[PDB]
RNA sequence: CGCGGGGUGGAGCAGCCUGGUAGCUCGUCGGGCUCAUAACCCGAAGGUCGUCGGUUCAAAUCCGGCCCCCGCAACCA
RNA sequence: GAACCUGGGGAACUGAAACAUCUCAGUACCCAGAGGAGAGGAAAGAGAAAUCGACUCCCUGAGUAGCGGCGAGCGAAAGGGG
RNA sequence: ACCGAGUCCGAACAGGGCGCGUCCGCGGCCGUGGACCCGAAACCGGGCGAGCUAGCC
RNA sequence: AUAGGGAGCGACGCUUGCCCGGUGCCGGAAGGUCAAGGGGAGGGGUGCAAGCCCCGAACCGAAGCCCCGGUGAACGGCGGC
RNA sequence: GCUUUACUGCAGCCUGGUGUUGGCUCUUGGUCGCGCCUGCGUAGGAUAGGUGGGAGCCUGUGAACCCCCGCCUCCGGGUGGGGGGGAGGCGCCGGUGAAAUACCACCCUGGCGCGGCUGGGGGCCUAACCCUCGGAUGGGGGGACAGCGCUUGGCGGGCAGUU
RNA sequence: CAAGGGUAGAAGGGGGCCUGACUGCGAGGCCUGCAAGCCGAGCAGGGGCGAAAGCCGGGCCUAGUGAACCGGUGGUCCCGU
């Protein structure tokens, strides 16, 4: 009894799987509760449509969210907000870094995603990270 | 009675009683010690299903049981809405 | 797999001890199935083949030049039944079971290599080879080997034991051919 | 007529479930001995195991021909 | 709606010189439907031919082939001519 | 099977068993049809009856 | 369930004995026998073959019957010389 | 027409197998891929099952005294888990026996733990089916039973046809 | 072995070799509604006893039995959709 699952359940593989059962089990429990569906070619095929249109439509976050490292990885920042002897001008913060994360050129930008633990408020050569796929740590130069 | 999905209905068969040992073995052969007329009914079973607004019930051979379920998917391509257990049925094929 | 690789039988100091086992019909009817000892074999072992084939007393001269190191005659007759279990012979040919102390009191008793003169001829091929056994009240076949001195010579048991059987009446089926012992195990398709 | 379960002391009759063991009451004989009789008590004759045959140091046992009584689906022009 | 047609159901007397298989008989009859007809119909056919070529109806084949308490009795098809 | 004025049984150049019209009419008789005519007691099918009678509401 | 069905007897009085061998009915989770089905040792038919087809032992397989026991206001029976 | 332990059926009732027929379980079967078991009359360190080969497996893959302590019975150990740990034991050869102990192949008479193919016997659940509840796409109860389909065998003058 | 007919010039009693209690046929008859039942010379094959002539296709004779159909075995030149 070919059946395609949904909310995965023990003894039966994870969601969207072509697992076999007992006719009764399916007709009187699964299907009724919407915990599965019949492996009718009509769906069994419309499933691959969930696949290719998700597996072959993944070269975007996996193969293009990456280009957020092909251009804004190897390009200096340098804080145009000088400083004292060591405590930086502009406090150098997630914002005073995200303002021109895209300004410098023109392809992508972001504000929150930053391995910025605590506001720098101190001169130096910092280089933290971003997210979520391969983490891209950008070179920030807290100049004086 | 008669299957709503496959039209199967009871047929007349003949209850044939035989005596004696076959020819396939010992010998002489089998003798009909009687032949009564009789009917064989199809394994009718009751099948209730949700489908659309109301939950309708089909009466069908155990053989053609799935055919009713695959008959509900296809139903999903129809404009039911109207609350009538009857009509929905006719509305199936 | 239409064949069985003749190489893989590699616990010894010189592997040539590989055996040939089988399993057909166990105690069929009220008889069975026994295999002749020194038949011939496509080769001929390599151990001390003391074919003490106790034939005519005239088997001490030329009967010790192409058969065995020591071949009994008529001086090793009842002088082997009264001098301990030291003084294994076979037997004689023709209709005269002369079992005085070599084929009655207990090892071999097949026959003598039809020569009626000695044992050095060259019209045979079973002087220095491997013997055999018989059933076992459960198992069967039994044997030794052929010889280790060639390439595809490991297929000498697939023609002298795995392709040479004609001593069984009616049982069921001879399915086994699982050979090779005292080292490896070749229970392939033989 | 086909599968397949056993014959044992005169009789009742266990081992064969994994091969050396000749089991016992009653009954037969003497005794012990009691009121007669009876349980009981001790000794004891009382089984080439149907047998042509394979198997073993030893075979009733591993087991073949069926010889016979019980069981015996069913069949029966 | 007289018969005719198709489908769904479907006897017994009788015959077998008793009777049960068998026969009568898918007859009588009940029911539904069709129509001036009805049914069938363009091969998942026939059957031995280097074959034929929808279906139906008639003549033959044929009381043959066979079926059968191998009893009583039942009884085709191909092919050929229309 | 097949053979053929022969063939079968048989081993048998023994024997013995079997080996020469159609069509129409007419008449007698036979088979299947009720089959010379009338006659049951009964069997089955589909209906019609509880305005008589029986029970009950 | 002081109700409903079946059976025999038939106000009331005094009572209603003995026999479970057979028959019936009730109780027996053991044994024996037992169908389809399961199972397949082994065997057969063809094919060059893979194979495709058949028969088919042992063993597992219910009710029922055999067996054990009960039961008479159950069917019945209730001595001879 | 009636009867019955006359024949043959049929209704009806009983019954196995499958179908409707599902979850989770604990317990055992048939047995084919497995892992290791066992036979203790004599020889005997011991309990050698067999046919035969038959003189090295073993060693930092740790070969010997040592301890927790599982198993089975013929109470001998067959056998085996942790650490100290060591550098050699088994056996051919021998006693002996109808066969001989290092070793490996392949057989099982009984047996057996990790698992498939799979059948039984219990439980529990609920969601099929069934019954119920001032209407319920819901709640109670029963529950994979019962019912109903196909099929097995049986009882079967209740009825039928007949002799 | 019932009775009868027959029979010692054996069909009776005893012994020695044997298996004709043959196969393939069968002139001609008895009896007779049918089909059954009965007798049988002789020819061929291959034998048995006898020196041989010859006798032997069960038994002194008359009962000791059962059409067909349906099946079971063993074979064989046959048919084999
Ligand atoms: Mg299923
Ligand atoms: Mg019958
Ligand atoms: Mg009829
Ligand atoms: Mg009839
Ligand atoms: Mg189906
Ligand atoms: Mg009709
Ligand atoms: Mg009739
Ligand atoms: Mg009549
Ligand atoms: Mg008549
Ligand atoms: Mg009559
Ligand atoms: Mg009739
Ligand atoms: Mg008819
Ligand atoms: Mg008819
Ligand atoms: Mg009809
Ligand atoms: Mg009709
Ligand atoms: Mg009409
Ligand atoms: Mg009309
Ligand atoms: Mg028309
Ligand atoms: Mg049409
Ligand atoms: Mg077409
Ligand atoms: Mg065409
Ligand atoms: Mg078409
Ligand atoms: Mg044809
Ligand atoms: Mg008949
Ligand atoms: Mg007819
Ligand atoms: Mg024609
Ligand atoms: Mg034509
Ligand atoms: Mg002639
Ligand atoms: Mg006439
Ligand atoms: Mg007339
Ligand atoms: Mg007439
Ligand atoms: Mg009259
Ligand atoms: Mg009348
Ligand atoms: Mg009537
Ligand atoms: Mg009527
Ligand atoms: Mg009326
Ligand atoms: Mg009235
Ligand atoms: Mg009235
Ligand atoms: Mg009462
Ligand atoms: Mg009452
Ligand atoms: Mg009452
Ligand atoms: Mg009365
Ligand atoms: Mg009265
Ligand atoms: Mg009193
Ligand atoms: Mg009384
Ligand atoms: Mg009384
Ligand atoms: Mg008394
Ligand atoms: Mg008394
Ligand atoms: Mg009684
Ligand atoms: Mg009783
Ligand atoms: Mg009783
Ligand atoms: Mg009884
Ligand atoms: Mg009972
Ligand atoms: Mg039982
Ligand atoms: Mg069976
Ligand atoms: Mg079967
Ligand atoms: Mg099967
Ligand atoms: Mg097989
Ligand atoms: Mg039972
Ligand atoms: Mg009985
Ligand atoms: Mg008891
Ligand atoms: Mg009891
Ligand atoms: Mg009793
Ligand atoms: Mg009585
Ligand atoms: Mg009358
Ligand atoms: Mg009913
Ligand atoms: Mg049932
Ligand atoms: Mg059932
Ligand atoms: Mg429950
Ligand atoms: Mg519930
Ligand atoms: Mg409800
Ligand atoms: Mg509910
Ligand atoms: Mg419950
Ligand atoms: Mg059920
Ligand atoms: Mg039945
Ligand atoms: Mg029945
Ligand atoms: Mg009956
Ligand atoms: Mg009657
Ligand atoms: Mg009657
Ligand atoms: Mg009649
Ligand atoms: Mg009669
Ligand atoms: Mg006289
Ligand atoms: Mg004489
Ligand atoms: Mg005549
Ligand atoms: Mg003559
Ligand atoms: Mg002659
Ligand atoms: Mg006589
Ligand atoms: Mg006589
Ligand atoms: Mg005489
Ligand atoms: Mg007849
Ligand atoms: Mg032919």
């Amino acid at each position: 009894m070919k059946v395609i699952l949904l909310e995965p359940l023990e003894n039966l593989g994870d969601v969207g799987q072509v697992v076999d059962v007992k006719p009764g089990y399916a007709r009187n429990y699964l299907l009724p509760r919407g915990l599965a569906v019949l492996a009718t070619e009509s769906n069994l095929k419309a499933l691959e449509a969930r696949i290719r249109a998700q597996a072959k439509r993944l070269a975007e976050r996996k193969a293009e969210a990456e280009r957020l490292k092909e251009i804004l990885e190897n390009l200096t920042l340098t804080i145009p907000v000088r400083a004292g002897e060591t405590k930086i001008y502009g406090s150098v913060t997630a914002k005073d870094i995200a303002e021109a994360l895209s300004r410098q050129h023109g392809v992508t930008i972001d504000p929150k995603r930053l391995a910025l633990e605590k506001p720098i408020k101190e001169l130096g050569e910092y280089v933290l990270t971003y997210k979520p796929h391969p983490e891209v740590p950008i070179q920030l130069k807290v100049s004086v | 009675k008669v299957c709503e999905i496959s039209g199967k209905r009871p047929i007349v068969a003949n209850s044939i009683q035989r005596r004696g040992k076959a020819k396939r073995e010992g010998g002489v052969g089998k003798k009909t010690t009687g032949i009564s007329k009789r009917r064989q009914y199809p394994n009718l079973q009751k099948v209730r299903v949700r489908v659309a607004g109301q939950e309708i019930t089909f009466r069908v051979a155990a053989s053609h049981i799935p055919k009713v379920y695959e008959l509900v998917e296809r139903a999903k391509g129809l404009r039911l809405e109207g609350l009538s257990p009857k009509e929905i049925k006719k509305e199936l094929l | 797999k239409v064949y069985t690789i003749d190489e893989a039988a590699r616990t010894a100091k010189f592997d040539e001890t590989v055996e040939v086992h089988a399993k057909l019909g166990i105690d069929p009817r009220r008889s069975d199935q026994n295999v002749r000892g020194t038949v011939s074999l496509p080769h001929g072992l390599g151990k001390q083949v003391r074919v003490l084939a106790i034939a005519k007393g005239e088997k001490i001269k030329e009967a010790e030049e192409a058969g065995a190191d020591y071949v009994g005659g008529e001086e090793i007759i009842q002088k082997i039944l009264d001098g301990w279990m030291d003084f294994v012979m076979g037997a004689v040919g023709s209709k005269l079971g002369r079992i005085l102390g070599p084929r009655g009191l207990n090892p071999k008793a097949g026959t003598v290599g039809f020569n009626i003169g000695e044992i050095i001829r060259e019209i045979k091929a079973g002087r220095i080879e491997f013997r055999n056994d018989k059933t076992g009240a459960i198992h069967a076949p039994v044997g030794k080997a052929s010889f280790p001195p060639e390439k595809l010579a490991d297929n000498i048991r697939a023609f002298i034991r795995a392709l040479e059987a004609h001593k069984p009446e009616g049982a069921k089926g001879t399915f086994l051919r699982s050979v090779y012992v005292t080292t490896t195990m070749g229970p392939s398709v033989r």
